[PDB]
């Protein structure tokens, strides 16, 4: 559903 | 409360009103 | 959000999206009422009934959106959680009373068009606003009937009357809780629903022109049901709460 963010944020 | 809290950009800052905030106005009686 | 309506861009820059690490989905809505401070209800982050306990490592704040599934590059920012904080008399058990939670950022957010933090109410302006009959405004990504919106909705709701809050459901309510809606005798509908708690409830001052925050997206049974109400929190009541833990673990 929902695209991804990120890596830096996880 | 923060100096500039509840001023939107978009909106107070720029003298815009959004669609429906006069609704808002009108209720306040 | 049902029976509102599509955001302006910048209409809700105060709107925080709370925000599952593993798996991603959206937990709830909440508030930015500082550079390093956001609002939200208990109950998106602790309601042991249904094995809801979240610590500061589960979750993600988003800041500055407007679309709920896309990553809004060069628009929002996405904060970390530093330290969680439940009002110590949150009633999970019974009903809700003090639906409250404040999440300290491990950093600032920066301002910018899109995000930006709402007042919170002093006694004089709660006095003045929180009166039958005059209308807030509700915002949230939750859903759309009792599917799931593009972009953040509002809508626009009167409160409600204490007698006819209590009047419309058996659960006890508190001095902590407010409700709003439109009655079925009124025409208009809408109000919040699943996914939209946590975020606020705002009133434009009249005085001063500047948006507070006067409520907090607590509960409802069902959503725009005729008869019911959306039940909120006090923010005002519960601001004493607030001063104390930004006071003591702000910097
Ligand atoms: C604890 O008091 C509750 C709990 C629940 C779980 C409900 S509910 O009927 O399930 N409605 C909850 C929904 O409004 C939901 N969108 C918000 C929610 C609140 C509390 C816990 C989980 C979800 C209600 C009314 C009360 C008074
Ligand atoms: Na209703």
């Amino acid at each position: 559903d929902f695209e991804e963010i990120p890596e830096e944020y996880l | 409360g923060e100096a500039d809290c509840g001023l939107r950009p978009l909106f107070e800052k720029k003298s815009l009103e959004d669609k429906t905030e006069r609704e808002l106005l009108e209720s306040y009686i | 959000i049902v029976e509102g309506s599509d955001a302006e861009i910048g209409m809700s820059p105060w709107q925080v999206m709370l925000f599952r690490k593993s798996p991603q989905e959206l937990l709830c809505g909440a508030s930015l009422i500082s550079d390093r401070w956001v609002l939200t209800a208990a109950h998106c982050l602790l309601y042991p009934p249904w094995d809801k306990n979240f610590t500061e490592n589960d979750l993600l704040v988003r800041i500055g959106k407007h679309s709920r599934t896309r990553y809004e590059r060069n628009i929002e920012k996405i904060s970390m959680l530093e330290k969680i904080y439940i009002h110590p008399r949150y009633n999970w058990r019974e009903n809700l009373d003090r639906d409250i939670a404040l999440m300290k950022l491990k950093k600032p957010v920066a301002f910018s068009d899109y995000i930006h933090p709402v007042c919170l109410p002093d006694r004089e302006t709660a006095a003045s606003l929180l009166q039958a009959g005059y209308k807030g405004r509700v915002t949230g990504w939750g859903n759309l009937k009792e599917g799931q919106p593009s972009v953040l909705q509002v809508v626009n709701l009167p409160i409600v009357e204490r007698p006819v809050c209590k009047d419309s459901t058996r659960i006890r309510i508190t001095d902590n809780m407010f409700c709003a809606g439109y009655k079925p005798d009124e025409g208009k509908r809408g109000d919040a629903c699943e996914g939209d708690s946590g975020g606020p409830f705002v009133m434009k001052s009249p005085f001063n022109n500047r948006w507070y925050q006067m409520g907090i997206v607590s509960w409802g049974e069902g959503c725009d049901r005729d008869g019911k109400y959306g039940f909120y929190t006090h923010v005002f009541r519960l601001k004493k709460w607030i001063q104390k833990v930004i006071d003591q673990f702000g910097e």
